[PDB]
This record gives structure tokens, sequence and C-alpha cells, in this order.
């Protein structure tokens, strides 16, 4: 149906609150095709609201110290910045931070914790 | 319940130490002589036998046999004794006690007056000079070592503590909602310098423990990390990525001048300083998959100096500037390498699953580190020569450093 302005934003924002993880390669930081349409939609909705910023998370996987673990995280969320950057998004309403491996979605040594470690997530 | 040894070198120094004398009725509230008995097993260089094999128990050194020991294999004994005051303060007497020849010949002696709360101390106390004397080296019984706790609930997950180097007198330094990362002690002893993630983005603080007082050193933007106190204490070095990417900095600490060591597009970081404190050994990709560089704070060009391996991080200088101690990887796998700066020798220090963040005594001869189980990260033990390997345990327990003398 037809909504009233106001409630669509708050459908697009669940939208951009659910899906907001971009998954990364084992260190392989560039952006796939999947979540290009997904940050399409991040990147249109921040330039029309030019007073709202997001956060991006930089995380690497249990591998490597945690120090160095830094530099994959803000890579791949520098990646990330780039992309919303060349649709549109300005400097001024993103910053990026890197835990390296200090925040993990999964635990273990499994793979399935490595490639779910391995993620770019948008915070607003 | 005391450290677990998980590799015992069997080769160690037989010794004697006697349960001391405690001059009272009931029991004294610590035990001298299990401490320093596990103190020199601790070490990894002696083997202090149980009372059962103990021909005698004396207290004095005028009660000593000395063919009693000999034949044993032990060359020393230490002898003690505990006197309480009437202020629930106590004294504390130790003897170390040769047993080579007629006499029965004390080469240490030494008494100590403490509160209830400073027993263990005492008992490390003796330990740092009885280990001393016997090697010729200074122990390290009477220092600290910093670590991070991740709790996964509650309000305050992140937890950097200190406790005593054996895991007791335990207490927190630092609460946080947010992660908590790589504690540096400073010099003394008195303060240290950790990345404090509260504000949303990383932030490097220092904490004088005594008050428990913040200063906040950098908060550029981007990752601010890495401390590094040079020896001297005089000032701090860290990698900052304001700039694009990981690049080395140093500040002086009194001037609060801020420098930058290192230029480049490539990422250098986790700076760990040379004995003179004008030299920095750190992590750089300037090669590719990251090396262990070095490069003067003054000015020079930095130059590689890890020749074995395909990757080497995080690594620690030793004190007397002898040995690098860092993480070595090969196909997959990670383990703490010890490597001979002269010599060139390098040698694989452990056998456990991702080994990180390795730190180094102040008299160098063990490291503690971190290694991986299940899904939790525990705090590990290794002699510089991988010879004695131990465990040390709350939640899972990181980014373990090992505190100056003290």
């Amino acid at each position: 149906s037809n909504l009233s302005s106001e409630e669509q934003a708050r459908l697009q924002m669940q939208e951009l609150q659910k899906n907001n993880i971009v998954y990364f390669g084992f260190d392989k930081y560039d952006i796939g095709s999947d979540f290009a349409q997904m940050l399409d939609a991040h990147a249109a909705f921040l330039r029309s609201n030019p007073s709202d910023k997001v956060v991006v998370e930089g995380h690497a996987d249990e591998r490597g110290t945690p120090e160095y673990n830094i530099a994959l995280g803000e890579r791949r969320a520098s990646a990330v910045k780039m992309y919303l950057q060349g649709k549109g998004v300005s400097a001024d309403q993103i910053s990026i931070v890197s835990y390296g491996k200090e925040k993990p979605a999964v635990l273990g040594h499994d793979e399935a914790a490595f490639a779910k470690n391995r993620r770019a997530v948008l915070v607003y | 319940v005391r450290i677990e040894i998980t590799q015992g070198v069997d080769s160690a120094r037989p010794i004697g130490v006697v349960p001391f004398k405690w001059m009272g009725p009931g029991t004294p509230p610590e035990e001298i002589g299990a401490i320093v008995g596990a103190d020199l097993r601790n070490s990894g260089k002696f083997n202090p036998i149980d009372a059962a094999r103990m021909p005698q128990q004396p207290s004095t050194a005028a009660e000593v046999t000395p063919a009693a020991w000999t034949a044993l294999g032990i060359d020393a004994v230490v002898v003690g004794q505990v006197q309480p005051s009437a202020d629930g303060s106590y004294v504390v007497s130790y003897q170390l006690v040769d047993t080579s020849g007629s006499a029965g010949s004390i080469l240490a002696q030494n008494q100590y007056k403490v509160t209830k709360q400073w027993l263990r101390y005492s008992a490390h106390t003796v330990s740092d000079e009885v280990f001393e004397k016997l090697t010729g080296i200074k122990g390290a019984f009477r220092t600290r070592i910093a670590y991070v706790v991740k709790t996964n609930g509650g309000k305050f997950p992140h937890e950097l503590r200190v406790s005593d180097y054996d895991g007791y007198n335990q207490f927190v330094v630092h609460r946080s909602p947010e992660p908590l990362m790589s504690p540096a002690w400073s010099p003394d002893g008195s303060k240290i310098a950790y990345v404090t993630f509260e504000s949303g983005k990383s932030a490097l603080v220092i904490q004088t423990l005594a008050n428990g007082a913040i200063r906040q050193v950098a908060s550029f933007p981007r990752h601010n990390g890495a401390p590094a106190f040079s020896p001297d204490g005089t000032k701090l070095a860290f990698a900052l990525s304001k700039s694009g990417s990981l690049n080395l900095y140093v500040m002086d600490l009194a001037s609060g001048q801020i420098s930058q060591v290192t230029d480049g597009r490539s990422n250098n970081t986790e700076p760990s300083w040379f004995p003179d404190s004008q030299n920095l050994a750190y992590t750089s990709d300037q090669g590719g998959r990251p090396q262990v560089y070095k490069v003067n704070i003054n000015g020079g060009v930095p130059q590689r100096i890890t020749w074995e391996g395909s990757q080497n991080q995080n690594a620690d200088v030793s004190p007397d500037g002898k040995f690098l101690v860092l993480v070595s990887s090969n196909g997959g796998a990670q383990h703490i390498a010890k490597q001979d700066l002269e010599t060139g020798a390098v040698q694989v220090l452990t056998d456990t699953l991702l080994d990180e963040t390795p730190s180094i005594a102040p008299n160098g001869t063990m490291v503690i580190y971190s290694s991986t189980q299940g899904l939790g990260s525990v705090l590990q033990l290794v002699s510089t020569d991988g010879r004695f390997k131990a465990r040390l345990p709350d939640g899972q327990v990181k980014f373990p450093a090992w505190s100056p003398y003290l």
C-alpha cells in the first residue's frame, strides 16, 4: 500500500538496521557484488539525511596478533567507506573504528567462526 | 592452588626447602617454606623435594646434618622461622645453608618484619635473595603481571587486572564496557599505558595505579595503540593509523612533545624497546607479510632483523638485549619462537595453538604469553630455553604484561 513518509523512514531504517554487515574473504578486503545493492541503500539514505552519521566497524579473524590485526580491520572499513563515498556519502558523515580481533561474533577455531568474524558492520 | 607445570625439567638442581618453624599455636596465615619451594620450582631452575624425603626438618643452621643432604644430592638447605609481633605483624627469618663440608655453612641470612598482608612478599623477598645467591642471577618473584580478562557477561565484561607474578594478590585496575588492549608497564611499576575503546573509538591512556587516575596520552583520529615505555621511562612509543596506516611515534613523557618515528604508507606497529632506549624493534609489512624491523628514534632507515620464517610479529627484546621472542607463523600455525641476535639461531619455544603477545620477565629468564584453548584464551609460561612449560589461571584472559623489577 501507500505509506506515510514517517513510518516509511521507519521501515527504511529497519532494512538498514537489519542488513548492515559486509562479509570478507580471508585476508581479502574487497567489497563483493552482494553488498553493493545493500551499501547503495545505505548511501542513498545517508546523503538524504545530511545530519546523520554512521560508524563502520572493522573486524579480523583470530589469526595474527591483536595489534597488527588492526591493519586488516581498518582497510575493510575503508573499502566500505570508499564505496559509499563513490556513491556520494560525505567523509563528514563517516568515521571508522577498527577493533582487530577484539569483538568476535562467533567463538572457536572452526572456519565458521572465522568467516563470520571477517566482517564490516555499519552502526547508526 | 598453585601454578600448573605442564613440562617439568627433570634435570633441575635439587634443593631442600624446609617448612619454616612457626613459633606459636595453631597455624600461621602463610607458610613461607611452601611458597619459597614453589618459587624455585616455578623458576624451572631448581627441584625442591617434598618433606617425606627430607632426612630432617631443622629451623636453624645449627641443627643441620650435611651428610644427610649431600647423599640426596642436595647441596644447600633453606631453613627459616616465623615470629609474631603483638600488632598482628610478623617477623620472618631465613638462612641459606651449605651442606658441602664439615660445617653447615651459611651463605645468606635475613630477617623481615611484615604485617599479615605482606606475608607472601616476604617469601618472595627470601626467594629473590636465595635464587640470586645460588645462581648469580637476580630473581623476579617480587614482580607482577598485568593482564586483561574478558567475561562473557555483566555490565563490565572487560577488565584490566594485576596480581602477583604467581596470580595471588589479584586486583582490578580498570573495568570497561568496551574492550581494553595491550597494557604496558612503566620502568618503576607505578604506571601503566593501555588502549581503551570506551568512547566508541580507540584511546591511549596511562593510569597511575596508586590512586587510579587517568592521563590521556593520545586520542588522534583512528587507532591509537601499542604503547612501549623506554627502559628508562623517559619516553613512550606507539603506533597511530591516523595517517592512513599504522606508523610509529614516540613521546617525551615529561615535555609531552610528540614525534614521528616511522614514515610509511606501510603498516608499522607493536613497538618493542632495545635496552639503550634509542632503538625500537617493531612489526612492519613494508616487505609484504609482516616481519620485525629495527630503527633508531633519532634518525635512520628501517632494517629487517628477522631472517628466518615467513612471518614474524609481536616481538619482545630481552632487557640485556641478547635475544628476541616473537610469534613465528608458518603455513597457518603460529608459535612463540626465540632468536639469538648475534648467533641467528632461531628456536621455537612452544607447541600450542595461536600463540601471541609474549612478554619477558625483568631478568630475561621466562616468557609469559597467550594461547587459545576451546572458546577462550589462557595465559602460558615457558622458560627462555623452552625446557620448562607451565600454565596460568574467571573469564578468558589476554594481553599478559610482566612487570619490571619491584
